């Protein structure tokens, strides 16, 4: 594991039009 | 030219936009506009409906029109907001009431936005040998192309960017001096589009990979995607969002 990984998950969800 | 809109808050975060909608009553169709923090020239529309916040990215298309993914193009963010006040056209609801900047509150600008106008000016002056009104006419005449050029290159002279240095070199430079938590730099790797974020956490140096995907978008794996490194630094300076901690002080160059 030479590179650190992001912890948790992203809760930045954008809506769109379809 | 979205500064003219009284409901444009500039470079505020999703969370600040949600605080403002709560302060404004969180009524159905209450909405504001902000600068996109991850799409260059972009905006975000934040709307209250069903007591929840809904956020839409308004991208600047190649031809200088504006569109939410799956939507028609408009000439400006103002036109898109005016249109969606008349037709929902796939939006969660009609834009009913703008939430305006409270008295005294200006559009927020971030660090890049404060350098942008001077960097464009100095580039045109050095490249084209212009002064005074000729210089201003040149800047206005090619503003969109100049904005794009300066945004994609501005990181090169920002204090946290250390260019092509090794992993080992980055550890040495970060570990010199006061071991301030969040002390950070970004360095270029082999592939001309790949970078690393180096971040001091409890005396240890963390290395996060930053990759260019097929779009040209920069991200840490599983992370938010950005058009530029300066957008990435502003984001991860506001909240950790997967990092062990937020970025604080740029690691000084030598």
């Amino acid at each position: 594991s030479p590179y650190q990984e992001l912890q948790g998950q992203r809760s930045d969800v954008y809506s769109d039009l379809n | 030219s979205a500064n003219h809109l009284p409901f444009f808050f500039g470079n505020i975060t999703r969370e600040e936009a949600e605080d403002y909608l709560v302060q404004g009553g969180m009524s159905d169709g209450l909405y504001l506009l902000r600068q996109s923090r991850n799409y260059l020239g972009g905006f975000a529309l934040s709307v209250a409906h069903g007591r929840k916040a809904h956020h839409y990215t308004i991208e600047r298309e190649l031809n200088g029109t504006y569109a939410i993914a799956g939507g028609r193009t408009h000439a400006s963010p103002a036109d898109l907001c005016h249109y969606h006040s008349q037709e929902s056209d796939g939006l969660v609801c009609l834009l009913k009431k703008p939430f305006n900047r409270p008295q005294g509150v200006q559009p927020k600008t971030g660090p890049f936005e404060d350098l942008k106008e001077n960097l464009i000016r100095e580039y045109v002056k050095q490249t084209w040998n212009l002064q005074g009104q000729a210089l201003e006419q040149a800047i206005i005449s090619q503003k969109p192309q100049l904005e794009k050029l300066i945004a994609t290159t501005a990181h090169e002279k920002m204090p946290w960017f250390h260019g092509k240095i090794s992993r080992e070199e980055s550890e040495q430079i970060v570990l010199i001096g006061s071991k301030t938590n969040g002390k950070f730099l970004i360095r270029a790797r082999d592939n001309n589009g790949s970078y690393a974020l180096c971040l001091l956490h409890e005396g240890k140096v963390l290395h996060y990979r930053i990759d260019k995907d097929k779009t040209g978008k920069l991200s840490i794996p599983e992370g938010k995607k950005f058009d530029t490194l300066w957008q990435l630094v502003e984001h991860y300076s506001y909240k950790a969002d997967g990092l062990l901690r937020v970025l604080t002080v740029p690691c000084q160059k030598i």
